[PDB]
């Protein structure tokens, strides 16, 4: 994976260049936000089970998806689905700390669509649950942190298409 | 950086960052402006640092620029100073990252195998990097030289 | 079912079913009509079994239907009794199958994770299933109650 | 895998239903003749090595297949071939007990044709050996149990075709 | 062959052949004409070697050519001698190769499974190969019989 | 793998034949070359690092390939590349001792092109480096040994195409 710092270094290194004014400005941009990323990560980590619970209650429960025949029916599938939502929240939080989505390509999305397609896991309902996680997270971390987390939630959703 | 390292550690144990990992990130980013200023000094003075380090190395190791030496002659001497300029550039990357990973991944993994194939005496390369540390230290506060010095020392130690 | 479980066990040791496994299957098939009759009694009496089990549970754990409790309010109380009806249904499946596999695969794998996310006290769910066993036992011969009781006991033990 | 019993349970569970009259009639269908499946499985298990030996003697031995240049020449290939026939007999017997061919799709047939084709294992001669196993099995378990076993042997052969 | 065996050993230690491995190959190929003449003499006498070895085996293991025996009757006896002819052929391959791997790959991997399926007592097959060694030895110099004997002994040992 | 000896054995075995005149003459042909193969192998082994160094100096150095943005930039990629050339020389020397290219198919070429293509390793540049290794090797082992080594270097190159 890369973070916002290693991304700038990699871009300079492939050119054989010392960090120029544009590179140093990009690094300053990341350093200026670092404590705000740590604050958002602390809040999410402390509330991670509660964020998933509220998102599930707003987007999936009391529907055909949890009723007999639905993809979230059976305790095994209920548990797999909320485990997946715990993964999306934890990896989106990593990506937000890094200020870079590369961890999502490497550790979340690689073969995920093909796995969902082989098992019959519904992508549309998964994207609705991720959208609920995005909105519940935003309610706790504030609009700025919520929009930044939303970039990474949207990146996961797009990777399922 | 320390950010990637903390995340990779947390990911391997399927957990959120510990309060200790988060505190390391906060400490690192708070020192950010100081690290950028150190990188800027080395970057601005790169011609001086490489040229003067080269002269010091060739005075300690005249064999490498004598007949039969790997750096003998105008063209090979220029390539030798190109390699020192490469290592100064990687040291600036390490300083902004707060750890040695960019130096390791670009210029240390496989370095002994490369220089052995080329016939380059790697103890003399290490000598050139040590010379750059002593010239760079003359441009920095004691505190800044201590921080920058750790990155030069990493390169020198990895070439033994 | 006892058939699939015997096959899976034999396949894991790359062997045919033992004469002991085949004898258990023969015994199962011979009592098959009696297992269907037990399932039909639980099916026919499901309203009484669920309602009376609910009443017993809420007498021992009135906290779960008090303010702050997971089952507080008409709608959450109804959902609670729906879950007991789900577990009674799985117990009828286990009884006809001669093995807990259908119960395990539909209602036990991941059960702790589900109820923990929902905020449901799983010790009180287990108490509701134990209550259904006592009501069901009142509708059956001693022999039939012993057979049905083993499937109730499996659910209670898997939630503890 | 599923058996005749779990197929009925799964069909009731996907609808959220207790077992209705139609489901109970299907379960009675399995119970009515289940002991005949157990009897046939007991006889096959007791005679498994002898069934494969006689089938090989009738369909493969003393031919170009076992001579130099044939696919059963070399002790390694001879052993792999009779191991494959042991697998077909053991899995067909499981499927017959289950009254369901799903174990064959999951544990025998998935990528089997492609494997044989990549190695140059002759499918025609394999189907002839399976036909011999079907006839030798029938001689031991009787014509009616032999026909039921033949359903599962034919399922394996079709999966190779 | 001795060449493949040397290569496989070198490859497993990520290295060129040792000077010792290369010297063994030079010594082997220098003796190559003598090894080919051993193979030619055993080939020219194959009918005699197999027939006389068969007679010795059937005298010491009368069970295999008696009622109930795997080789009982003219046709099964003929098939038994065909198998001894197979193993004599594989022994000539090992002798020219300087290594048992051609024998192992054609006639030993899976041999217990094959003979167990057929109901052939593999200790009697080993006895027939030991008989061929004693007959073959009578047609060779002491040195040549010692070399040929090592290949027969490998087959006998691999069947025990 | 096979060598020139097991090639003759394998050809006799698939026909069920004892070694005939043609088989014994072919084995004699290989035994008569064995010391010349060992001589060439001893010279290559003693000069293995020097052969790769000279090939690299003639085909790869001071080009876009070693500069930032080229595939041999970074010490890690430089070292991986000369390790691959060390492998080609060592395996070609094995194939020459064996008088058979089969070790190349089994231990070098199987999925190699696909691996290079997935990593972005330039195959054209690799084949040019192998061609330089062929010419440097030939200068040390002499024209006959150089031609025989060139069969195996060409075999690796063709397998990469
Ligand atoms: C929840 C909103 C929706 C589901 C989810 C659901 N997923 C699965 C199976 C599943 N999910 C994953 C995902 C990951 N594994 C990882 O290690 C990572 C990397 C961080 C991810 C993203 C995997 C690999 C699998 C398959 C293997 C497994 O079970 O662990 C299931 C189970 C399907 C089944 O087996 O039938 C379900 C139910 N389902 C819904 O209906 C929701 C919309
Ligand atoms: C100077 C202190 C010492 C030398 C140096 C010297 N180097 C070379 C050739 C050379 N060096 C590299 C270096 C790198 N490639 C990388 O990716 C990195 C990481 C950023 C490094 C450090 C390469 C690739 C090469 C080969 C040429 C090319 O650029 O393609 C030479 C030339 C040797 C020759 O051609 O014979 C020299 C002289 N020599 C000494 O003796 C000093 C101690
Ligand atoms: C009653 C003894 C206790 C409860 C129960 C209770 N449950 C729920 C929600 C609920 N329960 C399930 C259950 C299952 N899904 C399955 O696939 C299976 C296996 C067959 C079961 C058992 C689900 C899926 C849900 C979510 C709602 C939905 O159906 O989508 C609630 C409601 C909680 C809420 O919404 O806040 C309750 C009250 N509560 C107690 O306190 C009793 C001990
Ligand atoms: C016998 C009638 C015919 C053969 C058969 C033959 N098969 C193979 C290799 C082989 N077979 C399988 C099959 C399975 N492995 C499994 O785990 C299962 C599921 C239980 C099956 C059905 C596999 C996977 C393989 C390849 C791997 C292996 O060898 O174990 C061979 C060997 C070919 C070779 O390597 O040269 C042979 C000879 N040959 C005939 O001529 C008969 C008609
Ligand atoms: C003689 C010393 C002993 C016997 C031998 C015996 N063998 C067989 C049948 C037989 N054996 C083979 C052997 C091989 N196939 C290979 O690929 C190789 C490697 C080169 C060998 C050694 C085969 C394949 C067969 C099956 C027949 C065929 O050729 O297709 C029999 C006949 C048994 C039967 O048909 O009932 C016998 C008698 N028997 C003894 O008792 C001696 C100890
Ligand atoms: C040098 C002439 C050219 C390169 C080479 C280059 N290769 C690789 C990675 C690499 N190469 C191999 C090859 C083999 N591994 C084996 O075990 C064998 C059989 C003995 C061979 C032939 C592999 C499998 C891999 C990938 C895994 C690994 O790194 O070991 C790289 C590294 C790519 C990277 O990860 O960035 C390079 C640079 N590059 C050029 O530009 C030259 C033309």
């Amino acid at each position: 994976m890369q973070d916002a710092i290693t991304s700038v270094i990699n871009s300079s290194d492939v050119q054989g260049k010392y960090l120029d004014n544009a590179a140093l400005e990009k690094l300053k941009g990341y350093f200026a936000t670092g404590e705000l990323r740590v604050r958002a990560a602390t809040t999410i980590s402390a509330n991670a089970a509660a964020i998933v619970k509220e998102a599930v209650a707003k987007s999936l429960l009391y529907s055909d998806i949890t009723r007999p025949g639905g993809n979230m029916y059976t305790t095994r599938r209920y548990a797999a689905c909320i485990r997946d939502l715990d993964y999306y929240l934890r990896y989106a939080t990593y990506a937000m700390l890094a200020g870079d989505p590369s961890i999502l390509d490497e550790r979340v999305l690689n073969g995920l669509k093909e796995t969902y397609n082989s098992l019959g896991v519904p992508v549309g309902a998964t994207v609705q649950a991720i959208q609920a996680i995005k909105e519940v997270t935003a309610s706790l971390v504030g609009p700025d942190a919520g929009k930044e987390m939303g970039v990474y939630f949207d990146y996961i959703c797009s990777g399922l298409s | 950086s320390i950010v990637t390292k903390s995340i990779v550690n947390a990911d391997a144990e399927a957990r959120y960052l510990s309060p200790g990992e988060l505190d390391r990130i906060k400490s690192f980013v708070s020192g950010g402006a100081q690290r950028l200023r150190i990188a800027q000094v080395l970057t601005d003075n790169r011609e001086r640092i490489v040229k003067q380090a080269g002269d010091q190395l060739f005075q300690k190791r005249p064999d490498v620029v004598s007949p039969g030496g790997n750096a003998y002659g105008q063209e090979m001497t220029a390539t030798c100073l190109r390699d020192l300029d490469y290592y100064l550039r990687l040291v600036t990357y390490g300083i902004v990252a707060g750890d040695v990973t960019p130096i390791e991944e670009i210029g240390i993994v496989g370095v002994r195998e490369m220089y052995k194939s080329l016939g380059t005496p790697i103890d003399a390369v290490a000598g050139g990097v040590a010379a750059m540390k002593s010239v760079a230290a003359g441009l920095l506060s004691a505190e800044d030289a201590g921080e920058a010095g750790a990155y030069f020392d990493y390169v020198v130690g990895a070439m033994q």
